């Protein structure tokens, strides 16, 4: 059965308009006026945006707007801010089967102001050496645009082993935050010079470095 | 010959549906009465009201609904088609995608159905007026 | 202020049940129809089951029909979802939200902030909760937990401000591990103590840790 | 036993002059009703009003004076010992410089004279409620 | 809008009479009590006459008692001030005022714009008027006329904005003189007429003077 | 008969306050509520600021205040603005003779920044000379403080004779206005290489000049 189907990705510039499409049948979004919009951050609940195809719901500026043409919806976002930047979900009653939804649309918001990466390297603690294990942190905060890439180091040369990195997730003030995590043996950790956690943004790396003997 | 206000009934209102008013404010414009019609989710007057209709006489008319007890996006009208101390008709057609509202037989208000004239269980006509009638009439 | 809690989420086992409990508050219950609505990991929305403001009229997604009962108590103003025969495809985050019935045009005005339910052969584990010692930055390491989630609170909640909970890694191994910091003033270390407390309710996990200077 | 709102009286108040009022809101607070107590300087109900005392029930009172036609300076209050359908006594007293307002026995509200009490001809009881008792007492 | 406009002032003789009118508009007149309060030159003011609303109670200053009658018509909106046997200490800008009276504490909260009364054995001399030739300014000067007032306006009242009229100057020989200049641009000068209109109401002079460049 | 006396003069810094007295009798301030203030500009009607000795009047901010003790009534303005250069009277009822006013204030509002005259100098008209006189036109505008002394030249030497030169009068922006009329025969006018006229403000000379040759 042909679902709602939306673009998985789409761009918009800062200050100017976007629309987003939102595909159905007959049984669905040409069915009647059931059309809704959610927006989306990873990790809370959706919040509507229009219902009723074109209706905004409460505290929704009217750059939101909704419309429909034969069984294909559309979300339209004008005068894009940063907070824009998320997911969007429409949803339609369909015939016999209550509320279908797409499969939901990332929008990028374009010509934002470029953020290095602030990072935060802790070593491994007092605690997780007596528990024969070894943990170094590296916490990379207030990024944009919401990509990176980390390497590590063992002394000056690269450490591909025991390293894990989250994907970015967007913070409050509109920027992005990611993790990564080495893992050592206590051995490892004190037989080296040191440790670097490399984290790359925009072409431009910005590294951090402990050491065992601090 | 007059109506108990507040006016409360049952009603069952669908596209085709009209309800009739006729009644006279209870002051002079320059005091400022108000008429209030609100079309209820149920039978308690604390209820969820889908359609909130309220006349600032010689001033303003303000609609709005009051979804999970709680008031949502106001509309503002400045039309005033209501003279000072006389006894009006108003007249609310359910169409398919709004109500509309007219006055002494003139189309004066529109709002957007935001919860649809289905759910509507009982109307309650109140505030600074005097009825004389109340009809829920349909064409299909 | 109106209020959806979801409780009642965790681990089971395949062909295993579970019951979801949603607390309402600040509203008239009992007058409105309500949804489940779930999200699994990586994907888009799925409505799962509604129910009328009396109870005597539900329905069901074809993918949960025959295995899950949607049911509700308005003297308790609670909601619920029996869940049996689970499968891994039931896992996901569950929203009871509300109104999505036709009269309302199916819009989901207000949602629960959601419950996580994992199906899955496999054991819960319980986190090792390790300081990471310190304007001034400090948090806690909340390493190798199954599954999702873990809260973090500052204080036992006093502590608000300058806090930054980042998003769990999900490591090779399949366990998960994350990271807690606290940007605090210079002048309060040794003079105020700091405690991170984690939970861990799939484990039954229950840590409180001071962290200090080294 | 109820008596006819607007409730319309000619008076003549001076410092001892106690203003008292037995009613009920016809409303429950959610939905908002008004009561409305006007001291007139004519018969008229156009005419200035010395004092203007506005409660919007469960939310504020707001009390003011119209002078040449014109609304004046606003004074709110957000003191709301009125309760939700519930009978109330409302009693002002014109003391030398200012209304005193109790309600149910406790002082409420308070206003300073604008114009003198001696120039009120009319008093004006009116909005949504039911009203048992309206009388004018005096001490010296 | 309330409005308040006295009339009827002027040079007169002494032991002369004189009828100022006071015309109300925009409040209901026959309700409040009014005054006639007046103000010598170089002086403060001076209570005159007190009125009630109907007209059967008056009042006057110690001065003007028994030269003076305040009066009413409450038909048409008017107040009446009588003026008898009239000296040189009469002579004053007349304010008509209102409520001023007992039950509103005796306060003046609205007046009108005021009429100039002369009294002296001195006869009226209509002002000679000439251009004063061209942003670019441009005026007229109106030259030797008693007593005051004048009044100048730029086309018929069309032309507001950058308009300044001069206070008048009081020569040693008894006649006063005025300017008024208009700051108009430089490339309407040619295309754009400019006419200042010169009224002197004592001595019934109305003359229209076109100041055009040199 | 004493009168409600007042200082003829009172000044005040701006942002700061100033008091105002008025002293009465025990017929008048000391008899009663009755207590005005009113601010006046001249040329234009008094504007009621206090009524009932301390009672504001429509749209007079709080930082106007008016209070009495005994028979002296005091009128208190804060924050003080350049609006606040003005005239103040009060005014009381008195006991058999209605209202009864203080001759004035003048209050000036110290630390407002010093504005330099603008000076327009309009030479005799060719209709003027026509009619055998002549006139020289010279305009003052924008000064602050509200004072100038004005002196004429006819080519390089004084001339006292045939000045005449108002008071300085407040305009709508704050800053004061005065004009100078220098009187001359056509001959005189002709005769001579240039006049000037001279604005002197705070110790410095603005010099307008114009040629008969011109
Ligand atoms: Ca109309
Ligand atoms: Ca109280």
């Amino acid at each position: 059965q042909a679902g709602l189907t939306q673009p998985p990705s789409v761009s918009g510039t800062l200050g100017k308009a976007v629309t987003i499409s939102c595909a159905g049948t007959s049984s669905d979004i040409g069915y009647g006026n059931y059309v809704s919009w959610y927006q989306q951050l990873p990790g809370t609940a959706p919040k509507l945006l229009i219902y009723k195809v074109s209706r905004r719901a409460s505290g929704v500026p009217d750059r939101f707007s909704g419309s429909k043409s034969g069984n294909t919806a559309s979300l339209s976002i004008s005068g894009l801010q940063s907070e824009d930047e998320a997911d969007y979900y429409c949803a339609s009653y369909r015939y016999r089967n209550n509320v279908v939804f797409g499969g939901g649309t990332h929008l990028t918001v374009l010509g934002q102001p470029k953020a290095a990466p602030s990072v935060t390297l802790f070593p491994p603690s007092s605690e997780e050496l007596q528990a024969n294990k070894a943990t170094l942190v590296c916490l990379i905060s207030d990024f944009y645009p919401g990509a990176v890439t980390v390497a590590w180091k063992a002394d000056s040369s690269p450490v591909k082993a025991g390293v894990e990195t989250t994907t970015p997730s967007k913070q409050s003030n509109n920027k992005y935050a990611a993790s990564s995590y080495l893992s050592l043996t206590p051995e490892q950790w004190k037989s080296h010079r040191s440790y670097s956690c490399q984290v790359t943004h925009e072409g431009s790396t910005v590294e951090k470095t402990v050491a065992p003997t601090e | 010959s007059l109506l108990p206000v507040p006016y409360t009934e049952a009603a069952s209102l669908s596209t085709g549906s009209t309800v009739t008013i006729k009644g006279r404010p209870l002051a002079c414009f320059l005091n400022e009465p108000y008429l209030q019609v609100d079309f209820h989710t149920e039978m308690k007057e604390e209820s969820d009201i889908v359609f909130h209709f309220q006349v600032c006489f010689g001033r303003r008319v303000v609609m709005n609904s009051r979804e999970y007890g709680a008031w949502k996006q106001q509309v503002e009208s400045k039309n005033m088609p209501f003279q000072d101390g006389q006894e009006f008709e108003l007249s609310i057609s359910v169409l398919p995608d709004k109500y509309q509202v007219m006055v002494n037989g003139q189309s004066s208000y529109t709002f957007d159905h935001r919860i649809k004239p289905e759910a509507v269980k009982m109307v309650q006509v109140w505030r600074d007026i005097s009825l004389t009638k109340f009809n829920v009439s349909y064409l299909k | 202020q109106l209020q959806l809690v979801e409780s009642g989420g965790g681990l089971v086992q395949p062909g295993g049940s579970l019951r979801l409990s949603c607390a309402a508050s600040g509203f008239t219950f009992s007058s409105y129809a309500m949804s489940w609505v779930r999200q699994a990991p990586g994907k888009g929305l799925e409505w799962v089951s509604a129910i009328n403001s009396g109870g005597g009229s539900t329905s069901y997604a074809d993918s949960v029909k025959g295995r899950f009962t949607i049911s509700r108590d308005n003297a308790k103003n609670t909601l619920y979802l029996q869940m049996n025969s689970l499968k891994p495809e039931d896992t996901a985050v569950y929203y009871c939200a509300t109104p999505g019935d036709r009269l309302w045009y199916y819009r989901y005005d207000y949602w629960g902030q959601g419950t996580q339910v994992t199906v899955s052969s496999a054991s819960t584990k319980g986190p090792s909760v390790f300081p990471l010692a310190p304007t001034a930055a400090l948090g806690c390491l909340v390493k190798d937990y199954f599954p999702e989630p873990v809260t973090v609170s500052w204080n036992s909640g006093a502590l608000t401000s300058g806090v930054h909970t980042f998003p769990a890694v999900l490591q090779s191994s399949g366990l998960y591990s994350l990271s807690s910091v606290v940007t605090v003033p210079s002048s309060s270390l040794g003079t105020q103590t700091y405690i991170c407390n984690v939970n861990h309710k799939p484990s039954n996990t229950k840590v409180d840790k001071k962290v200090e200077p080294k």
